[PDB]
């Protein structure tokens, strides 16, 4: 189609995978930063310690918002088979 | 060093149990029925179930792996 | 229709095969 | 049948070279070939088929139902049968590479990646030459669990 | 003051149903500004129906318009007022044949079928 | 009326040459193939189990759910046909329907409607409508169960690989592949529970 | 005034068919609140079907007296029929206060 | 004084769509400025139909303006100067022959049918 | 003088001769078989569908889109000619008519234009071209077209694919591959989304 | 002065169509510039309609110009003069042959149709 | 001095459109600073026409210029004059046949037909 | 290469026999044929180059870049009209 | 073709990678820079932390230069093309 509407195309995918990280990466860095003061507290030097508190808020990002984003994706899905026509207009 | 070895300790009593909780997901979505396959809701279901089976187990040895870790 | 022309090719055989024997 | 007892040798060669950090199918295939052959496998399923016309007479009989669901039942066999050859290897393999990291982890700098894939792969050829030691007999058991299946089809 | 809703940046995530119809607002907006103007009609609003056309299916609907004008105390619109209403509002929407558009007013009485 | 033996001999040869179709368009031979297809793909072994005999299982698999259906043709339709008592054009037909009954209940009423309204034509009841629409519809419903299938038999492999790769982060070793140390454990416990008979199971009793 | 629907903005977690629901809302509102204007007509709730055949039903609480002629019932749905994409003028069920029926379907 | 929204930089927030819309919106306002000028014109205002004119072989969809004129406190357009705006605004769009433009007045007297 | 007898036989076994060619240039066959095989690679499955499955769907799902005209050639070109109403040589000609019509609803002018100028004949209106190059101005469109499809369905896919990429290099296991994790996902979004029903409908539509 | 645009340097996110536009506003300023040297011209305004040139008759667009000028407070053009504006405007840009160029006047007087 | 443009560096941000554009206006500013270096001309301005071109294309274009001077308080151009102008500007730059060149004065007579 | 192979004596080549010429043609048909080739496949290269660098650069190192890059290289070929540029670059590479 | 002739092309393509490759990950070798800074002034050593920012900025960057890259790649396959002639004589 015309080279617009690719950037349109390549933007809304853009957008759509950076909410779909967003909200799960985002606890997980938080909790990072909780768990480097807290080690920056008590002069503690280990550095495996905070992946256990990121893999279990990860997993309680996923079940808190598994749902919308499923639903995000399946929409996006009727989304470009409904606007198919328009480009092959 | 520490951490590595008290995980291989972990995983003579806890690892016993994950293997239980391996078998059973393993087993239960091995064995399906007509009707739970033809319904995509009840797929779905016995995923985020197998899922948080999995959890639990999961959290206690890695658990057990940090808590060596900061002593 | 369509469909009914391979029929009745098929028809039109079996008649001459069975008026010749 | 023959084709399932072959393959499941392709599987063990496979299984053995993707835990060596890697054709090796290929080294196995050509030997189990050279056991068919010189264990006169050949004859026996010769001798199997003329016996199947004795037992099994050419007008009345066929396989039945019972008799796919058994020959579809063989992949868990060829799995089942490709762990328990490679089961001793494949701790071997493991237990070498996880104490490599282990013991190499207290420098982070070191790491291992293509480094360790050279130590993967020397060890991993070294426990072939240690699988092709004792594979005899595995395949004697495994081609009298076969030949019982093929008896069982022809019902002899 | 119609065409502020295409000035402004439309944020993101609006979907494409949602384009459309704000789009059709606009037109709308804009086209009860233009009927404003004229010196017999105090208050317009306007409705489109533009539907899907989409040649891949064969069931075209076809798009209509409907002007309600809340007009002056008195006075009465002659039939080349409305004539005129109508030919502006079919030639500025895309397709609606001028044959389907309904005019009405306050005082109940239909100016053009449907 | 009834077809002479020249004709009758003609469409015997026809339909042998369209037998691979028949197997992988209007049989289960598709379902079983894709399954077994999510099988290899999802354990670490890419071409291990090799293409020959995974349709060599799948076609004695077919054979296995087949057989109820290949019986019902074998009893209305061959018996009569080589006893003489019906005429072939009705023995066609009599081998006909219980195929297309077959794939009756392995489709969907979704799918069906799609191609119905697709074809244009004119139909009230699913039973006894036109097999050159049923076969779309069918292989459509089929492809979507056997994903549903492979979903469900990837998620603990899944399951497993996520565990050992976390294990191994915990431990610290931020170097090592996980495939080469979950592989084994995947095989294992696709052993010890016997994975394969219980796909046989959910599998071959899929259909009913 | 019912355009309000269309100028807010939805948050995500609305998703499609409650979108396409709140359309048909503010089309519903929008075409009460075009109705008020009438002389006769105090107060007009309207209700679309919109099959995603097309119909709607128009309640209308006149004044005090005064009765709908046949004229003012033609203007009002020829209204309705025109505004909604479809729904040709043949399936609006026109009502008033006191159930005398001005439009049948 | 149209030519705002073109040397103007759009955001990413747009998209194709409203992109079009806010083109045809400058066209539209230079357009009301060219009859500005006019002694007769004292507003103008332009509304314009330009479908996609698509490309395979179909039939296209015949694109239509409609111009809304308030003219000065008196006066009355004569034939020439609703020909000359005819003309202008048909030959300033692409396509769009002359007998697609509805021109209408403050007063409502229809000056070109459609 | 309508061809005799002899040489319309003749000419009618050269067109069976050539109907793959018919199929794969003159039809809507080429689109659904590369959207078909884009959807494909855009999954981590290689050829789990299996080109047979493929081919098979798409050669009935071409047989419903064209059965109007299909229709159309039997209402105007073989009807009349079995019941001895038009000539031979108009009867080519009126089975040739709708075809070329259909060809061109799904053709773009600028493949159009520079054929006629690669063929160097003097022609203006877009109805009276040649079928020597109308048929590779439509086969080209009909690449082009599939592979917009193709782009449209395959971003989902990338989104996952990215996504899971992404969740993996958070936690900090690069080592973990993200392809195998992304593939039950990706069969997870197809068959609750009703791909296969989907994409097969969409494909029937796209054709107008 | 027209020039501005050319010399100038577009940010990085303008879509080609805005950049087509801004050609298209380009052409139409130095055009105007080149006619606002003419003695009896004061004020001139130039908008443009590209082509797209598809050897099909009935797919072919063709290119086209309406050109607004507000004149010097007497004097009026004569055919000489409206001839030489056609013409230049014509050659200066591509295709728009010289039949379909409109110029107008500020009373308002047709000197060109389409 | 109209070589600056092309000594210059593009940075990035401009296409092969607007460094085309540019090229053209390069050629446009030094062929107006020659034909200023004639006694009789004074102010000048030149625009150009110039298709795609590329090989392997169908053009159905053609070139075109349009030259357009003031000359000093008196003095009438002759056709010689005229005749020269026209020369160099077609052999000057590709294409455009020496038949498809405008050229206008001051005061608006026509010198040149296109 | 050929004239000297077949040991015929040619004095100009507007007159070298048939049976010299048909393998000359088609050795130069192949060596053409590979030069527009290689221009046509550095576009998709760079693509793929690209992608592959982007990705690198984010940390993931095990993610393919071929599956990535796939939809951008039908997407280069769609909006510069690949089918048409190509085909009448081929039959203008005749004149 | 002359071996200068296939260098050019080579160095043109080189430099058409870098030119987009370096547009799309200075942004984000930036950011990284300012977290390792920012972690350093803080004391801490996460590795997992300097990614959200990284991965959003790099999304952002390619939605930003949507239009630059894709007139990038159109100009330079019509400049191969263009090119083409002048190479086959």
């Amino acid at each position: 189609m015309t080279p617009e509407m690719f950037v349109e195309l390549f933007r809304e995918a853009l957008w759509m995978v950076l909410i779909m990280v967003c909200a799960i990466i985002i606890p997980s860095l938080l909790i990072g930063l909780i768990v480097a003061i807290f080690q920056a507290a008590t002069s503690i030097n280990e550095q495996t310690l905070s992946f256990l508190p990121r893999l279990i808020v990860t997993l309680l990002a996923l079940m808190l918002f598994g749902h919308w984003m499923t639903q995000m994706l399946m929409e996006y899905f009727y989304g470009l088979i409904e606007r198919l026509p328009q480009v092959l207009y | 060093a520490s951490v590595l070895i008290v995980g291989a300790i972990s995983l003579m009593w806890f690892g016993e149990a994950l293997a239980r909780s391996l078998f059973s997901i393993m087993s239960r979505l091995f064995d399906l029925q007509r009707e739970e396959i033809f319904d995509t809701a009840k797929l779905f279901d016995i995923a985020l179930g197998a899922m948080t089976d999995l959890l639990f187990p999961l959290f206690l040895v890695l658990a057990t792996l940090f808590t060596a870790a900061m002593i | 229709d369509f469909n009914d022309l391979l029929t009745k090719a098929i028809n039109n055989v079996n008649t001459l095969q069975k008026a010749s024997g | 049948v023959t084709q399932f007892m072959i393959q499941t040798f392709v599987l063990l060669g496979q299984i053995l070279g993707m835990q060596s950090s890697l054709l090796l199918g290929q080294l196995f295939m050509f030997l189990t070939t050279m056991f068919f052959l010189a264990t006169d496998g050949h004859l026996k399923m010769l001798q199997l088929v003329v016996f199947s016309f004795k037992t099994l007479p050419i007008g009345s009989g066929s396989l039945n139902a019972v008799d796919f669901r058994e020959m579809a039942g063989w992949l868990g066999i060829m799995f089942q049968t490709a762990l328990s050859m490679s089961l001793s290897g494949i701790i071997a393999l493991l237990t070498i590479n996880l104490s490599f990291g282990v013991m190499t982890r207290a420098a982070p700098q070191l790491n291992i990646f293509s480094l360790g894939f050279a130590f993967a792969l020397m060890v991993g050829l070294l426990l072939c030459w240690y699988i092709l030691a004792g594979l005899y007999s595995h395949y004697e058991m495994f081609w009298t669990v076969g030949e019982a299946q093929i008896c069982r089809l022809i019902r002899l | 003051a119609g065409d502020d809703i295409l000035l402004q940046d439309m944020g993101f995530g609006v979907s494409q149903r949602l384009e459309q119809e704000r789009l059709k607002l606009s037109r709308e907006r804009q086209l009860a500004q233009a009927i404003e103007e004229m010196k017999q009609v105090r208050k317009a609003r306007v409705l489109l129906a533009l539907p899907k056309h989409s040649v891949f299916v064969r069931h075209n609907q076809e798009a209509s318009a409907s002007v309600f004008l809340t007009l002056s105390t008195g006075t009465n619109l002659k039939q080349q007022e409305v004539d005129s209403i109508v030919d502006m509002v079919a030639s500025a929407v895309p397709g609606m044949k001028t044959s389907r558009i309904t005019v009405t007013d306050q005082h109940g009485r239909l100016l053009s079928s449907g | 009326e009834d077809y002479s033996v020249t004709l009758q001999i003609l469409a015997l040869m026809t339909m042998l040459g369209f037998l691979p179709a028949m197997v992988i368009l209007m049989t289960s031979f598709t379902r079983i193939v894709v399954v077994m297809s999510i099988l290899r793909q999802a354990m670490g072994l890419q071409q291990t189990p090799s293409n020959q005999v995974i349709i060599g299982i799948a076609l004695f698999l077919t054979f296995f759910v087949m057989s109820p259906v290949l019986n019902e043709i074998n009893d209305k339709a061959v018996q009569p046909y080589l006893n003489e008592q019906v005429t072939a054009r009705e023995a066609f037909d009599a081998a006909q329907a219980p195929m297309k009954a077959f794939m009756l209940k392995q489709t969907r009423i979704k799918d069906l409607e799609t191609f119905v309204t697709m074809s244009g034509e004119q139909v009230d009841n699913p039973e006894d409508v036109s097999m050159a629409v049923l076969i779309p519809a069918f292989i459509t419903s089929e492809l979507k169960t056997a994903f549903q299938i492979g979903f469900m038999l990837f998620l603990p492999f899944l399951i497993i690989d996520l565990v050992v790769a976390s294990v191994l982060m915990a431990m610290g070793m931020m170097m090592l592949s996980p495939m080469i140390v979950s592989l084994p454990f995947k095989l294992m416990l696709f052993v010890l529970v016997d994975g394969w008979n219980l796909i046989l199971s959910t599998l071959a009793g899929s259909f009913a």
